[PDB]
C-alpha cells in the first residue's frame, strides 16, 4: 500500500466482475423519477412511502406565468389545462 | 440584455426550432429518470477522454455525443463538427458554444415541455411582475394577528405548499368553492394575490373562516389540520374518507409534513416492551432548558429517561423499577417542524417565557435521531420568533426564498436580512425542508 | 508493452461506478461540503463577482469563482474523502 | 503514468470543479433571466439600521 506506487492495472481478480445519450430515452420511459442526491433505498427506510420530494428546493425560483385574463399565477403544468 | 444571436437563427427554420425542443425535453426527461450508475455512465461520461465528471458534461443537442467543459472537449466538437448547443448534464441547462454562455433567457427554452402549446401560453399568460415574483408581501396584523400571519407566511413561502397552490390541485378538485366558506381557498386566494394580480383580501377572507371555529403553534397545528379536512371533504365517497381519516392520507399536509415517532418504553428487570409505540407527529416540541444548541436539545428528546410514576409494578415482572423510556423518529417528513417550548405554564397558574437562545443550524443532520445510519440533511427555510412578554407580544416570520436571499415578515413590513442576522434569533417554530438522504 | 493511461483511468472511474462506491463518494462530498456552509459560500462568491464584473457571463464568471471555491473545501473535508477514494482504488487497482 | 495520489486527486478534483459548475451555471442562469425580464431589475432594499423594508420605506 503506497499512494506514490504506479499502477499497473486492474486486479485480475476484480475484473472477472464486468454511443449516443439519446438511447438513454427507452429505459428512461420505464424508470420512475431519481434525485441526483436523495438515495432511494434510504427513502424507503425513513421516509413515508408516499413522500413528496423537492430536492433543491430552493435551487431555482418557482417556475410560474399569470394569466391575464383572472391573475392567478399557474405552474407550467398547469397552464395549459386553466387556458383550455 | 442580449439573447444569443446563434439560436435565434435556428428559431427562424420551424422544424430545427421543434427538433431542438424535443431534444431538450428529451434530454431533461432521460436526466430526471435515470439511475445513478446509468447517467454516470452514459450523461457524464466524455465522448472523448472517457472521464466521468470532467467538469460539466454536455449532451449534443444535434447528435448523441456527450463531451467535457475540464478538456473543452465540447468545445472540440463543436469546432470539429459544427455542432455548438450543449445541454448540461447535472441541470439540462443549455449551453451556446460560441457565446461561451448558457441560454437561460429564453422562455420558450425554459418552459420547453410547453412547446406544442407555445403561442396560447405566451399571449394568454404573462411572466410574473416584477414586485410579485418572490410573493413578497406584509399582512397587515388589524387585530392580535400577527400568530396567524406570521404562520401563514412561512406556508406561502414554503415550496411544497406554493407548488401545490399554483398547480391548482385544490381549485379543481374542491366542492365549496368558496374563500368565506373554505380554509384551503383563502390559501389559494393568498397565493393569487401575492404572486399574481387580484394584498389582504385573502388573509380577509381567512379570518372569516375563522369565524367559523394567542400561540403561534396551536395556529400551525388548526391551520394545516382545516387544509386536510378541505382534502377530505372533497373526497367521492365515504369509503375513501375512512381512508384519509384511519390509515393513509395522500394530501399536502400529510405527504410533507407528517413524520412518525417511535416512543419506546422498556422496564430494565425483565425488557418487556409493550407500551412501545408509534404515533404520528406534524412537528416536534423540544424542551430547551439550560440548553444552548438546537442539537443539544435533539439530544435530550432523544435519551433515554426513567419514567417517574408511582407506584408502578412491570405488568410482566413485578419490578419497581422505573421504566425505561426513549424516542426517536421512525419515519421523517419532507418539511420538519421544530417547537422551541418556549412558553413554559405553571401550576401555580402563572406563565413563564424563556428566552435562552438555542443556537440552530442552517443545515440540520437528523441521522443521529432515529430509530432501529447514514447521513440526512435538511436545510432550514423558516423561523418564527416571539418578541415581548407571555402576556403582550408579537411574533416575526423569517423565511428564505430562493436564491438564498431571507426576509423578515414584521406585519405590513418586509425587510431585507442576512443569513448572520436570522442565526442569531430567538427561534420559537423552525422549518427545515429535506435536502440530501445518503 | 505498456497500457494506455488514458483508458486504464476510465475503466478505474468505471469501476468505481458499477461497485456502488462513485455514489457514496459523491454522495459524502455533498453531505460534508453542505454542512460546512460551501455551498452557500461559493453561491455567494459568485453573486460578488457577478456584482464586481458587471457580467452574467458564465465562461467569464467561472473563470473567478472556480479557484477559489476549490481553496475554500476544507481540509478536514478534502483529507476525509481523499482518504476514502484512496482505500476503493486500493481493492481495485495493481500497482508496480 | 499514473498513481494512487495522481487518480484520487483527479477524481475529487472532478467532483468538485463538476459540482462548483453546476452551482455557478444555475446562479449566472437566473441571474441572467432576471436582468433580461426586467430590464428595470431592482435589488430589494437592505438597511444596516433596521429600519428599511424591501422599497426603502416604513410602517
Ligand atoms: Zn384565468
Ligand atoms: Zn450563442
Ligand atoms: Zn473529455
Ligand atoms: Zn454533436
Ligand atoms: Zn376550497
Ligand atoms: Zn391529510
Ligand atoms: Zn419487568
Amino acid at each position: 500500500r503506497s499512494g506514490d506506487a504506479e499502477i499497473k492495472g486492474i486486479k485480475p481478480k476484480v475484473i472477472e466482475e464486468y454511443d449516443s445519450w439519446k438511447s438513454l430515452m427507452s429505459s428512461a420511459k420505464d424508470t420512475p423519477l431519481q434525485y441526483d442526491h436523495m438515495n432511494r433505498e434510504s427513502l424507503k427506510k425513513a421516509f413515508n412511502p408516499n413522500a413528496q420530494l423537492i430536492e433543491d428546493p430552493l435551487d431555482k425560483p418557482i417556475q410560474y406565468r399569470v394569466c391575464e385574463k383572472c391573475g392567478k399565477p399557474l405552474a407550467l403544468t398547469a397552464i395549459v389545462d386553466h387556458l383550455e | 440584455m442580449s439573447i444569443c444571436p446563434h439560436i435565434q437563427q435556428v428559431f427562424q427554420n420551424e422544424k430545427s426550432k421543434d427538433g431542438v425542443l424535443k431534444t431538450c425535453n428529451a434530454a431533461r426527461y432521460i436526466l430526471n429518470h435515470s439511475v445513478p450508475k446509468e447517467k454516470f455512465l452514459n450523461t457524464m461520461k466524455c465522448g472523448t477522454c472517457h472521464e466521468i465528471n470532467s467538469g460539466a458534461t454536455f449532451m449534443c443537442l444535434q447528435c448523441g455525443f456527450c463531451g467535457c467543459w475540464n478538456h473543452s472537449h465540447f468545445l472540440s466538437h463543436s469546432k470539429q463538427i459544427g455542432h455548438i448547443f450543449g445541454i448540461n448534464s447535472n441541470n439540462g441547462l443549455l449551453f451556446c458554444f460560441k457565446c461561451e454562455d448558457y441560454i437561460g433567457n429564453i422562455d420558450l427554452i425554459n418552459d420547453a415541455i410547453l412547446a406544442k402549446y407555445w403561442d396560447d401560453v405566451c399571449t394568454k399568460t404573462m411572466v410574473p411582475s416584477m414586485e410579485r415574483r418572490d410573493g413578497l408581501s406584509g399582512l397587515i396584523n388589524m387585530g392580535s394577528t400577527c400568530f396567524m400571519s406570521s404562520i401563514l407566511q412561512c406556508l406561502i413561502h414554503n415550496p411544497y405548499f406554493i407548488r401545490h397552490s399554483m398547480s391548482q390541485i385544490h381549485s379543481n378538485n374542491c366542492k365549496v368553492r368558496s374563500p368565506d366558506k373554505c380554509f384551503s381557498c383563502a390559501l389559494d386566494k393568498i397565493v393569487h394575490e401575492l404572486y399574481g394580480a387580484l394584498r389582504q383580501t385573502g388573509f380577509i377572507y381567512l379570518l372569516t373562516c375563522a369565524w367559523k371555529i394567542q400561540d403561534a403553534h396551536e395556529f400551525w397545528q388548526f391551520i394545516i389540520n382545516q387544509i386536510h379536512q378541505s382534502y377530505v371533504l372533497d373526497l367521492p365517497n365515504a369509503k375513501e374518507v375512512s381512508r384519509a381519516n384511519n390509515k393513509q392520507c395522500e394530501c399536502i399536509v400529510h405527504t410533507v409534513f407528517e413524520g412518525s415517532l417511535e416512543s419506546s418504553i422498556v422496564c430494565p428487570g425483565c425488557q418487556n416492551n409493550s407500551k412501545t409505540t408509534i404515533d404520528p407527529f406534524l412537528d416536534l416540541s423540544l424542551d430547551i432548558k439550560d440548553k444552548k444548541k438546537l442539537y443539544e436539545c435533539l439530544d435530550s428528546f432523544h435519551k433515554k429517561e426513567q419514567l417517574k410514576d408511582f407506584n408502578y409494578h412491570c405488568g410482566e415482572c413485578n419490578s419497581t423499577q422505573d421504566a425505561i423510556k426513549q424516542l426517536g423518529i421512525h419515519k421523517l417528513p419532507s418539511v420538519l417542524v421544530l417547537q422551541l417550548k418556549r412558553f413554559e405554564h405553571l401550576l401555580n397558574g402563572s406563565n413563564r417565557k424563556l428566552d435562552d437562545f438555542i443556537e440552530f443550524p442552517t443545515y440540520l443532520n437528523m441521522k443521529n435521531y432515529c430509530s432501529t445510519v447514514p447521513d440526512i440533511i435538511y436545510e432550514l427555510i423558516g423561523i418564527v420568533s416571539h418578541k415581548g412578554t407571555v402576556n403582550e407580544g408579537h411574533y416575526i416570520a423569517f423565511c428564505k426564498i430562493s436564491g438564498g436571499q431571507w426576509f423578515k415578515f414584521n406585519d405590513s413590513m418586509v425587510s431585507s436580512i442576512s443569513q448572520e442576522e436570522v442565526l442569531k434569533e430567538q427561534a420559537y417554530l423552525l422549518f427545515y425542508t429535506i435536502r440530501q438522504v445518503n | 508493452m505498456t497500457m494506455d493511461t488514458a483508458q486504464l483511468k476510465s475503466q478505474i472511474q468505471q469501476y468505481l461506478v458499477e461497485s456502488g462506491n462513485y455514489e457514496l463518494i459523491s454522495n459524502e462530498l455533498k453531505a460534508r461540503l453542505l454542512q460546512e456552509g460551501w455551498v452557500d459560500k461559493v453561491k455567494d462568491l459568485t453573486k460578488s463577482e457577478m456584482n464586481i464584473n458587471e457580467s452574467t457571463n458564465f465562461t467569464q464568471i467561472l473563470s473567478t469563482v472556480e479557484p477559489k471555491a476549490l481553496e475554500m473545501v476544507s481540509d478536514s473535508t478534502r483529507e476525509t474523502v481523499l482518504k476514502q477514494i484512496r482505500e476503493f482504488l486500493e481493492e481495485i487497482v495493481d500497482t508496480q | 503514468t499514473i498513481t494512487i495520489d495522481s487518480i484520487s486527486n483527479g477524481i475529487l478534483n472532478n467532483l468538485l470543479t463538476t459540482l462548483i459548475q453546476d452551482i455557478v451555471a444555475r446562479e449566472t442562469t437566473q441571474q441572467q433571466l432576471l436582468k433580461t425580464r426586467y430590464p428595470d431589475l431592482r435589488s430589494y432594499y437592505f438597511d444596516p439600521n433596521g429600519s428599511l423594508d424591501i422599497n426603502g420605506l416604513q410602517k
